[PDB]
């Protein structure tokens, strides 16, 4: 277990980094 | 008012006369010490072989005896090992010491006389911080 | 100034020990080299010794399977000098060379560079970190080596600096930006 | 349990406190002297049980 | 019309691309990645790594140290000290991994690759009109890891003395250093929480105030975070009535009145001492250590009158005796 | 890249979910000694 | 020390808050700091920038646009609206350093974090398992074996030389 | 008529002398005169661990291990009078010489098993009657085999032997009546046998090189987990001498 | 049914109150006088002793350190050699400083 | 082992030059606009 | 007794993820209507 | 190792009740214009 509940909570941390540098929600200039 | 004379009071030979050292001369066995042996015998230690010490017991049991003004003279006039035989001048620097480690070609009566001083006064300071280094501190 | 501090720091012959200090690693084999010696003396055999990790108390091979002291000191196995040199074979240490040729001068010699080591205090007192207050001197090595490091390492911060900014002037962004003519303001914003 | 020896002093072990997740066995009879204790290091011990 | 070769290098260059490419980045990216995946896996399973010479593995690790806090990525062993372990050079790369291999490969390029950050950092300050020195305060960041995993160990030996990558290690890698160097009786590491114990309470205020003094844009219907639409070239913050405030904490001339005064003060704090830490232990990484003031303070006879920094002595000395214990058989580290 | 009309609402009742969580909650109780076993 | 000995602090969850939170706000304090020196504009005229626009007046220094696109280019993301970036500045320190001082009262009743159960036992059965964890387990009583005596004089500690823990050599 | 720096990193400062290609002469021996070898040489090619299969009666096998450890095992420079008995046999001993070599290999599974390659003691015996040492002569005896670390070696919590933690002191209240495996460390000690087979010479030197081979046990680890066997073969050498 | 610690279970004899010439550290011959530097490295060079006495034999003894060897005797005794008390050349740098 | 140095090596090359081949031509010019 | 120590995690996580996904797709649905 | 059999149940909850907590509030938000 642990192992992997370790290295899950890491390859999210990689997921939540990847929607935030590709699905952010683009900064509207008005 | 706290380094008293009777303290400064050491043996000078063996017999078991005495002899006595000033605020001043005293000064002097630190401060030749430090030029002279600091390398080692640091904290009254020897750091190339800790198996040797300067403390006094110790002293008094080498042999010749060197738990005395005269001795440790001795010593810095002609080096040997702990227990008779085997001059150890050419590594040990001491008056013989071919003014080889130069630190030693200076040195005088005055100065042997005192730095030895330095070495039976000091435990009387130090509880017996005087030989064990780093354990105590 | 870095590949300054290196020389200071390692080299033997354009800063000879006798002048300057001895070089850090010079100083770790003067450690080995003497309780070698201390110890042999005693008439212990230093050749076949074994050691407390169960490697080698005073003598190992090395990833070259030469001779090198032991404990830590396999370091610094790559460093050399004339003190040591000779008491050195064909393999590394040599046996043989170690165990008589091993010259009345070299144990001393050996041995100042143990006592005065490359270590020392900001406030002089030479020692290690924890030695009481009693010889009080840093190595020059020592000294050189911080010293221009400190100064070189700024340097590199330095140019930095100017290589950045000139690189604006050529350019005349040195001065900000116009409040008109933003260069970001007129690019397809990727979102 | 009261500890003595040979000579039949009854030694006292000195305890641990609160900070101290583990502590050395040291042993002083009244008075405070040490008189045993489990040595870490054994080749010099001198109040070694 | 231009070749292949003049288009990759605007490609490379293109102010447009999601996240710029630069020069650097062409050797940033390449380097950054092969060390991360590298790492990201040898945290995982790490065969048992056998740091300090002697052949006692220590291998902290998860598919062995079933923890986070636990494991990390361990060092070099003196053996091959100073010495390029090249994965290549291990006749196994079981070798290459019982002898830290692993370690350099992933410090070499996270250092040498930062460093491409750090010039990259730069590369849009050029490539977008802009003053560059943002790069230069990066300059704090990069130069203390490089302090912590390059000049420590240049300094001395081997990189077996260089900060391990995992938690735990750290404090080792700490702990051993304070008990070898001074480093808290240090005016120099002074200067890294001199500041770094500035920031904080700086990045206190700077947030403090300018939030303390927001105009009035919603009224708790939601937020009063929105009293900024963004690109507006207002300030939604109001300066003065701001200053107005610390002025009156502590007498005025004493907080800021210019508002680019202010916060190039708040590199000015950080990046100053950061610096100086990163020095602190590079200088160190040569044996210049922190203050030495035992037994200092002496009495009359000679009885040696205890300075706290005595104290400071024994956890010292603590420490000192046994780390690395049974890894060395003499007296005296110089290393 | 214009937006997506295939993008349809999502669709889901205040007591289509009770009907559903009913069904889930008890589906639990009993498959659930047969996990402790 | 006291605390990284008999208290092994560093291992806590809290205090590698209180880190996280006087390095971040540090970070901060200055990514923001040389952030702003280096975006905003020509609104003066001379070399230097202290002269420069103020005290009120013109409307905002740096360009929160032409800065963004600077790290969600290069860092990957960066802000929009400094009305947050001003209190989320606030938050990672007063915030870290909060947390810290809980684990502190922790330390009070000794309740504090020392052991992974995990590991002693994991360890106690098997001379072959090191960890840094171990490795620094030992530094403490070290750390503390040497100090306390001459560090809690009021409870006479009486330390033979034996008894005392250390290496092998040292 | 190599230098220290010739060979300085090259790998083969590891590897015994190769006795020159062709030349099988022996060496003659006296009893008229006493001989000693300068220098014994022993250089591995592969060691072998003795797999513990969990079934009885399908008999052990030796496996082949991968040399984990930087090239660090060679045992060069050694000696002990080379002596005749009232036989025609000759008996090497032995003295000094860096005969222990801690190395390490990777078992097939996922295992470190850990020796210390040594010839500590080493008794040679030659074939019962020769004159001169003739190719295929050999010597093979004993030699001692210590422990893979001193009685001072400290495992990872506090305890050890010589001077280390009394015993497992993470855990205070837990009992031990089952730890006193690792609690208390003895140190051990099992002797093993080696075996020279010769295979070249110059009878005006005396440089003999060969194979060889030996089975002393991997690490006791003190008090832990009963040893595994290893078997182990290499060239060597050794040249005689007056 | 039962496993012992090897050294300090010497600690209940004569080696651990006296000098045993068959184990004890070499640097333990300074605790008397005219015994270290040599008399100490012979005492050790020489193999164990099944007799507290067969000192006084060591092959090249001046009466002199003969003598000191007698009124020294008293204090010096013997016991089983010991494997793990001075394998590692423990005897000569038991591997311990100040 | 060793043939997976040079293509190591190789790699290290190739992109080098990018960098130093490419950081060259049309550089001092990257930017908005030189005023 | 003796339970499969994660029978309980099972159970547990099997009556959130499934049922969570409800909770989920019903609130965005009252806020078709800016409601909570 | 010798964990704790109910690390686990206590650490991945943590994980997901607070974590489902803001996929809650926020999907309900893109639904304020009906949408997913
Ligand atoms: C191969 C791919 C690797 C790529 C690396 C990627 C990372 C790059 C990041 C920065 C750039 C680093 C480039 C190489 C760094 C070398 C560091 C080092 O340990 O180099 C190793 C050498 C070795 O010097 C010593 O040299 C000695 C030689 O003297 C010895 O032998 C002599 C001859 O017999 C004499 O006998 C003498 O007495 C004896 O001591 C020994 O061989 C030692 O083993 C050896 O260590 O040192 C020196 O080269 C010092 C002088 C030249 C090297 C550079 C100087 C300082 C550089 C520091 C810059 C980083 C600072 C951080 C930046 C902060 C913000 C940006
Ligand atoms: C007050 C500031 C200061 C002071 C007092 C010194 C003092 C010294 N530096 Mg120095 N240095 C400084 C700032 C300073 N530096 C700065 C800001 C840098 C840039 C990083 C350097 C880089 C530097 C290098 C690379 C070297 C020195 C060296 C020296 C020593 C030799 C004196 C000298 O070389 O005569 C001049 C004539 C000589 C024959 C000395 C050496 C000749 C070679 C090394 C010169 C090669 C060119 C070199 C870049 C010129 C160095 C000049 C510079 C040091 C002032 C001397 C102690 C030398 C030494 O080795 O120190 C360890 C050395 O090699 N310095
Ligand atoms: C490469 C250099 C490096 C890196 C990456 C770290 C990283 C870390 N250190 Mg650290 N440290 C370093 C050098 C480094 N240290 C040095 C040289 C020293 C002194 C010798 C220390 C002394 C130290 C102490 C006392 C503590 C840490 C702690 C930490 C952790 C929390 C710090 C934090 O809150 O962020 C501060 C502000 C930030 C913006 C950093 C957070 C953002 C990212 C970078 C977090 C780290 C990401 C991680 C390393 C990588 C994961 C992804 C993968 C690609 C690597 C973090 C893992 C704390 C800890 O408990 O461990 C977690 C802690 O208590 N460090
Ligand atoms: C290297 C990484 C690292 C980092 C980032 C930190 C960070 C921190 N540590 Mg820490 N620590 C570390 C490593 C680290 N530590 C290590 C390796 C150890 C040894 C194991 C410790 C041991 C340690 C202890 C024992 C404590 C900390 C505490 C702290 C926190 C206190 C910071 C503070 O605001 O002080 C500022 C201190 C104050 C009291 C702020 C108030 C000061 C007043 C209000 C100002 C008055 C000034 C006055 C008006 C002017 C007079 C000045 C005069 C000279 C003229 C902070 C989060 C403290 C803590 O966690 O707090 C609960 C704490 O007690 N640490
Ligand atoms: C540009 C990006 C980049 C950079 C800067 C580096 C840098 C580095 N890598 Mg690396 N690497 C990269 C991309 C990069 N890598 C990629 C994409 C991969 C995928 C595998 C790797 C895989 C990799 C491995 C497995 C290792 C490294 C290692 C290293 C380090 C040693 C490099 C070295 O030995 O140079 C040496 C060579 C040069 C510096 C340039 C020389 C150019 C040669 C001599 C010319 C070509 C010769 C050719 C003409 C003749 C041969 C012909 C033949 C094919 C027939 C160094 C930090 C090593 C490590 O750091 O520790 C050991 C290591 O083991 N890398
Ligand atoms: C209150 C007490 C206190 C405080 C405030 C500090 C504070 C500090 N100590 Mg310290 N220390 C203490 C007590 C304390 N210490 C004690 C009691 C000890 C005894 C062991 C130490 C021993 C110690 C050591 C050995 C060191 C420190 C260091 C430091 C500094 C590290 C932070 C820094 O300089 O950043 C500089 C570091 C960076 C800017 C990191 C570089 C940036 C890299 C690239 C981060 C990588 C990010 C990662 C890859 C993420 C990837 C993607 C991600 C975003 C997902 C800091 C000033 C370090 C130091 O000062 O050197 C710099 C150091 O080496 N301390
Ligand atoms: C509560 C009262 C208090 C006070 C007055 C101090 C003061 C200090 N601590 Mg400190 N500390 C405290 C509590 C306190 N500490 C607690 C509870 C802990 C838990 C461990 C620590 C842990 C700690 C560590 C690890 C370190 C310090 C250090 C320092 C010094 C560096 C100052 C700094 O960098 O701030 C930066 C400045 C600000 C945040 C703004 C105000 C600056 C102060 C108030 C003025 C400093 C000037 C000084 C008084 C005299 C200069 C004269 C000149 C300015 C005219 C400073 C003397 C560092 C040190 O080594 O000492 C120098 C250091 O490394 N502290
Ligand atoms: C230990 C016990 C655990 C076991 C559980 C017990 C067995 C439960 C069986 C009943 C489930 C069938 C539900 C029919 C679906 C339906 O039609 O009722 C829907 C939901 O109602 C429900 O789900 C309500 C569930 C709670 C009812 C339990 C009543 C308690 C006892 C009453 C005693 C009175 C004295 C509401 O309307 C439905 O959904 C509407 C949309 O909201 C649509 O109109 C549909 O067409 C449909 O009408
Ligand atoms: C207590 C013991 C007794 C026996 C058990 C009693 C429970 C019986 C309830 C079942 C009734 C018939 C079958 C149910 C179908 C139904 O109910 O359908 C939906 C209900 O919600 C639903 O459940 C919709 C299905 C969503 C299930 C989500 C759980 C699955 C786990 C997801 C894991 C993701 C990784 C709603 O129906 C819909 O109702 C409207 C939408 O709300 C539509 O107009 C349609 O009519 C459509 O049919
Ligand atoms: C093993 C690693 C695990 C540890 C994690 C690593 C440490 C993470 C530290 C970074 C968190 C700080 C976020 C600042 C808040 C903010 O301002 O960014 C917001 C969210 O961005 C985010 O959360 C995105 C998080 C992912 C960024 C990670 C980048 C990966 C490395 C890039 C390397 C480039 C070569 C987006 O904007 C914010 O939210 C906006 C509303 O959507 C408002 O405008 C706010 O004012 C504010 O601007
Ligand atoms: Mn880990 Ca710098 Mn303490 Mn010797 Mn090694
Ligand atoms: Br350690
Ligand atoms: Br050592
Ligand atoms: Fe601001």
């Amino acid at each position: 277990m642990e192992t992997i509940t370790y290295v899950f909570i890491f390859a999210c941390i990689i997921a939540l980094f990847f929607f935030a540098i590709f699905f952010r929600e683009p900064p509207r200039i008005t | 008012a706290e380094l008293t004379p009777e303290v400064l009071t050491v043996p000078l030979n063996s017999e078991g006369k005495t002899i006595t050292l000033t605020e001043k001369q005293y000064l002097e066995g630190k401060r030749l010490f430090q030029y002279a042996c600091a390398s080692c015998h640091v904290g009254g230690i020897t750091k190339t072989n800790p198996s040797l010490d300067l403390r006094t017991e110790t002293l008094a049991l080498a042999t010749p005896p060197r738990d005395n003004i005269e001795g440790l003279v001795d010593y810095m006039k002609n080096p040997t090992t702990y227990d008779g035989e085997q001059e150890i001048a050419e590594v040990h620097p001491s008056l013989r010491s071919a003014d080889i480690f130069p630190k030693m070609r200076n040195l005088t009566e005055k100065d042997l006389v005192a730095i030895a001083g330095h070495i039976l006064v000091e435990p009387k300071i130090l509880g017996d911080k005087w030989g064990g280094g780093k354990v105590y501190y | 100034g870095f590949i300054a501090t290196c020389f200071v720091w390692f080299n033997n012959t354009v800063y000879p020990s006798e002048f300057y200090g001895p070089t850090g690693p010079e100083a770790s084999q003067a450690q080995a080299m003497t309780f070698l010696i201390r110890d042999q003396k005693l008439g212990a055999n230093v050749g076949s010794a074994q050691g407390p990790t169960g490697l080698g108390k005073y003598l190992m091979r090395s990833p070259t399977g030469e001779i090198i002291f032991g404990g830590e000191t396999m370091r610094f196995w790559d460093f050399r000098g004339p003190w040591l040199e000779p008491l050195r074979g064909p393999n590394g240490l040599d046996l043989n060379k170690i165990k008589n040729d091993i010259q009345p001068w070299q144990e001393r010699r050996a041995a100042e560079y143990m006592t005065h080591a490359p270590l020392g205090s900001l406030n002089s007192v030479g020692g290690v970190a924890t030695e009481i207050n009693s010889v009080n001197f840093v190595s020059p090595r020592s000294w050189l080596a911080t010293s221009h490091f400190v100064l070189a390492f700024f340097f590199l911060v330095g140019h930095l600096w100017h290589a950045g900014r000139a690189r604006a002037a050529a350019a005349g962004f040195e001065k900000g930006i116009d409040r008109e003519s933003e260069p970001v303001l007129s690019m397809p914003s990727l979102d | 349990a009261v500890f003595r020896n040979k000579e039949g002093e009854e030694l006292f072990v000195r305890r641990m406190p609160a900070f101290f997740e583990s502590f050395p066995v040291i042993l002083t009879d009244k008075n405070g002297v040490v008189k045993a204790d489990i040595p870490f290091r054994r080749a010099e011990s001198k109040y070694s049980f | 019309s231009a070749n292949l070769w003049e288009r990759f290098c605007n490609w490379v260059t293109s102010t447009d691309n999601r996240l710029y490419v630069g020069w650097f980045g062409v050797i940033m990216i390449p380097t950054l990645l092969a060390a991360t995946i590298c790492f990201v896996i040898a945290f995982i399973a790490a065969p048992p790594v056998d740091i300090d010479g002697i052949r006692e593995p220590v291998s902290g690790s998860l598919l062995y140290g079933n923890n986070i806090i636990t494991g990390a990525v361990v060092p070099s062993s003196n053996a091959i000290g100073l010495h390029f372990y090249p994965i290549w050079e291990a006749a196994s790369l079981d070798e290459w991994l019982y002898n830290g291999g692993p370690y350099q490969l992933i410090i070499f390029h996270f250092l040498l690759g930062a460093s491409c950050y750090m010039g990259r950092q730069w590369e849009l300050s050029y490539r977008l009109g802009m003053r560059p020195w943002i790069c230069v305060a990066y300059s704090a960041p990069l130069a203390s890891a490089f302090a912590v995993f390059l000049i420590y160990p240049i300094g001395q030996g081997s990189f077996s003395d260089g900060m391990p990558l995992g938690i735990s290690g750290t404090f080792n890698f700490m702990i051993v250093f304070q008990a070898e160097h001074n480093i808290l009786m240090h005016p120099f590491h002074q200067l890294g929480v001199a500041g770094v114990f500035g920031g904080a309470l700086f990045c206190a205020m700077h947030g403090s105030l300018v939030t303390s003094s927001l105009i009035r844009e919603t009224t708790e219907t939601e937020s009063a975070n929105y009293g900024y639409k963004f690109g507006q070239e207002e300030e939604t913050y109001n300066i003065v009535a701001a200053h107005g405030y610390f002025g009156r904490l502590i007498f005025q001339y004493a907080s800021f009145n210019n508002s680019r005064s202010l916060h190039f003060f708040l590199a000015a704090w950080r990046v100053v001492g950061v610096w100086f830490a990163a020095l602190g232990i590079s200088t160190m990484a040569f044996n210049l250590n922190g203050f030495n003031f035992n037994h200092s303070v002496i009495d009359a006879k000679g009885n040696v009158i205890n300075t706290w920094a005595d104290i400071i002595n024994r956890a010292n000395l603590g420490m000192e005796v046994m780390h690395e214990r049974n890894a060395h058989n003499f007296p005296l580290d110089l290393a | 890249m214009e937006p997506n009309p295939n993008r349809q609402p999502v669709e889901l009742n205040r007591t289509s979910l009770y009907l559903g969580l009913l069904l889930i909650l008890v589906l639990a109780l009993l498959f659930s000694s047969y996990f402790f076993n | 020390l006291f605390f990284q000995g008999f208290h092994n602090w560093t291992l806590n969850p809290f205090h590698m808050m209180g880190v996280a939170g006087v390095l971040g706000g540090a970070l901060l304090c200055a990514i923001h700091g040389a952030t702003v020196e280096n975006t905003l504009f020509q609104d003066g005229e001379g070399a230097s920038t202290f002269r420069a626009f103020n005290p009120t007046q013109a409307e905002e220094t740096y360009s929160m646009v032409t800065a963004n696109r600077f790290w969600s280019q290069i860092f990957g993301i960066a802000f929009s609206n400094k009305r947050w970036l001003h209190f989320f500045m606030l938050f990672v320190p007063v915030t870290g350093l909060w947390m810290s001082a809980i684990g502190v009262v922790g330390l009070a009743l000794n309740l504090r974090s020392y052991d992974f159960i995990s590991q002693e036992i994991r360890a106690a059965e098997d001379p072959e398992f090191e960890t840094f964890y171990t490795k620094n387990l030992l530094l403490n009583e070290g750390i503390r074996a040497w100090m306390a005596p001459q560090d809690q004089p009021h409870e006479n500690f009486v330390f033979p030389e034996e008894v005392l823990p250390r290496g092998n050599a040292l | 008529t190599l230098t220290y720096d010739d060979i300085v990193g090259t790998g083969l400062a590891n590897k015994c002398p190769t006795l020159d290609d062709t030349a099988r002469g022996a060496y003659p021996i006296d009893s008229s005169q006493t001989y000693r070898i300068a220098r014994l040489c022993l250089q591995p090619t592969t060691f072998l661990v003795k797999e513990e299969p969990k079934n009885k009666r399908q008999e052990a096998e030796f496996v082949p291990t991968k040399l984990v450890t930087r090239e660090t095992t060679s045992l060069d420079q050694i000696q002990g009078e080379l002596k005749v008995n009232s036989d025609g046999s000759l008996t090497f001993v032995e003295e000094d010489g860096i005969d222990f070599q801690p190395v390490t290999v990777q078992m097939a599974g996922g295992e470190r098993i850990p020796l210390l390659f040594t010839v500590k003691n080493l008794v040679a015996s030659t074939q019962p009657n020769v004159t001169s040492i003739t190719t295929s002569t050999d010597f093979k005896g004993e030699f001692n085999v210590p422990s893979y670390r001193t009685a001072n070696f400290l495992d990872p919590k506090g305890r050890g032997l010589a001077s280390g933690y009394d015993s497992a002191i993470a855990l205070p209240q837990a009992k031990e009546e089952e730890l006193a495996r690792a609690n208390v460390k003895r140190f051990s000690l099992t002797k093993g046998q080696i075996s020279l087979n010769v295979a070249k010479v110059d009878g005006r030197t005396g440089e003999i090189a060969g194979t060889f081979e030996s089975e002393q046990l991997s690490d006791d680890d003190m008090g832990a987990h009963e040893p595994h066997e290893v078997k182990i073969q290499g060239v060597f050498y050794a040249s005689i001498e007056p | 049914e039962e496993l012992v610690n090897v050294v300090d279970e010497k600690l209940g004899t004569a080696y651990g109150e006296k000098i045993d010439l068959n184990n004890t550290n070499i640097a333990a011959f300074i605790q008397y006088r005219g015994l270290y530097p040599t008399l100490a490295k012979l005492i050790v060079k020489n193999a164990p002793y099944e007799s507290v006495e067969d000192v006084l034999n060591i092959p090249g003894l001046t009466e002199r350190q003969k003598q000191i060897l007698r009124e020294n005797l008293e204090h010096f005794t013997v016991t089983e050699v010991e494997t793990a008390l001075v394998e590692g050349g423990d005897r000569y740098n038991n591997g311990l400083y100040k | 082992m060793e043939t997976l140095k040079i293509t190591v090596y190789i790699v290290v090359t190739f992109f080098v030059l990018l960098f130093v081949f490419g950081f060259l031509s049309g550089d001092p010019a990257r930017n908005p606009k030189r005023k | 007794m003796e339970v499969n120590q994660l029978g309980f995690i099972a159970t547990a996580l099997f009556v959130l993820v499934p049922s969570v996904f409800l909770i989920i797709l019903y609130v965005q649905t009252e806020s078709q209507q800016k409601s909570s």
